[PDB]
Protein backbone atom coordinates (compact mmCIF):
# COMPACT_ATOMS: atom_id res chain seq x y z
CA UNK A 1 0.00 0.00 0.00
CA UNK A 2 2.22 2.78 1.16
CA UNK A 3 5.99 3.53 2.48
CA UNK A 4 5.50 2.61 5.75
CA UNK A 5 3.21 -1.16 5.82
CA UNK A 6 6.60 -2.20 4.45
CA UNK A 7 8.35 -0.78 7.69
CA UNK A 8 5.34 -2.47 9.65
CA UNK A 9 5.93 -5.76 7.80
CA UNK A 10 9.54 -5.23 8.91
CA UNK A 11 8.64 -4.83 12.66
CA UNK A 12 6.41 -7.99 12.07
CA UNK A 13 8.87 -10.18 10.58
CA UNK A 14 11.99 -8.79 13.04
CA UNK A 15 9.61 -9.54 16.20
CA UNK A 16 9.05 -13.17 14.65
CA UNK A 17 12.25 -13.88 14.00
CA UNK A 18 13.27 -12.33 17.40
CA UNK A 19 10.89 -14.80 19.44
CA UNK A 20 11.95 -17.78 17.51
CA UNK A 21 15.38 -16.41 18.29
CA UNK A 22 14.25 -16.84 21.71
CA UNK A 23 12.63 -20.17 21.26
CA UNK A 24 16.37 -21.79 19.55
CA UNK A 25 17.90 -20.30 22.39
CA UNK A 26 16.19 -20.93 25.06
CA UNK A 27 15.11 -24.58 24.14
CA UNK A 28 19.34 -25.69 23.59
CA UNK A 29 19.67 -23.50 26.75
CA UNK A 30 17.45 -26.24 28.46
CA UNK A 31 19.44 -29.25 26.70
CA UNK A 32 22.82 -27.91 28.31
CA UNK A 33 20.28 -27.18 31.48
CA UNK A 34 19.15 -31.16 31.65
CA UNK A 35 22.23 -32.24 30.80
CA UNK A 36 24.21 -30.43 33.39
CA UNK A 37 21.00 -31.78 36.00
CA UNK A 38 21.02 -35.00 34.64
CA UNK A 39 24.95 -35.22 34.89
CA UNK A 40 24.41 -34.11 38.42
CA UNK A 41 21.87 -36.53 38.93
CA UNK A 42 24.21 -39.61 37.51
CA UNK A 43 27.94 -38.74 38.61
CA UNK A 44 28.76 -39.71 42.44
CA UNK A 45 30.65 -38.09 44.48
CA UNK A 46 34.82 -38.33 42.93
CA UNK A 47 35.79 -38.90 46.65
CA UNK A 48 33.10 -41.62 46.98
CA UNK A 49 35.14 -42.88 44.01
CA UNK B 1 -33.09 27.63 1.90
CA UNK B 2 -32.32 23.72 2.65
CA UNK B 3 -32.17 21.30 -0.18
CA UNK B 4 -31.04 17.89 -1.54
CA UNK B 5 -27.63 18.13 -3.02
CA UNK B 6 -25.44 15.94 -4.45
CA UNK B 7 -21.98 16.35 -2.45
CA UNK B 8 -18.92 14.64 -2.95
CA UNK B 9 -17.80 12.75 -0.42
CA UNK B 10 -14.47 10.12 0.00
CA UNK B 11 -14.54 6.80 -0.19
CA UNK B 12 -12.00 4.78 1.64
CA UNK B 13 -10.70 5.32 5.03
CA UNK B 14 -6.78 4.60 4.89
CA UNK B 15 -4.38 4.98 2.26
CA UNK B 16 -1.82 4.08 5.22
CA UNK B 17 -4.16 0.69 5.89
CA UNK B 18 -5.05 -1.77 3.66
CA UNK B 19 -7.65 -1.04 1.06
CA UNK B 20 -8.52 -4.35 1.03
CA UNK B 21 -12.16 -3.31 0.73
CA UNK B 22 -13.50 -6.07 2.76
CA UNK B 23 -11.50 -4.68 5.95
CA UNK B 24 -14.56 -5.69 8.23
CA UNK B 25 -16.01 -8.79 5.91
CA UNK B 26 -12.50 -10.34 5.79
CA UNK B 27 -11.40 -11.02 9.46
CA UNK B 28 -14.87 -11.82 9.91
CA UNK B 29 -14.60 -14.82 7.88
CA UNK B 30 -10.98 -15.21 9.35
CA UNK B 31 -11.88 -18.85 10.26
CA UNK B 32 -11.59 -18.85 6.32
CA UNK B 33 -9.64 -15.95 4.49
Amino acid sequence: DTLLDKLLNADAVNTVLRAVKNTADAMERGLIDTFLRVLLRHAPPCFVL
Amino acid sequence: SIRRTGVKTPASYGKFVLSKENAVTAIAHHAIM
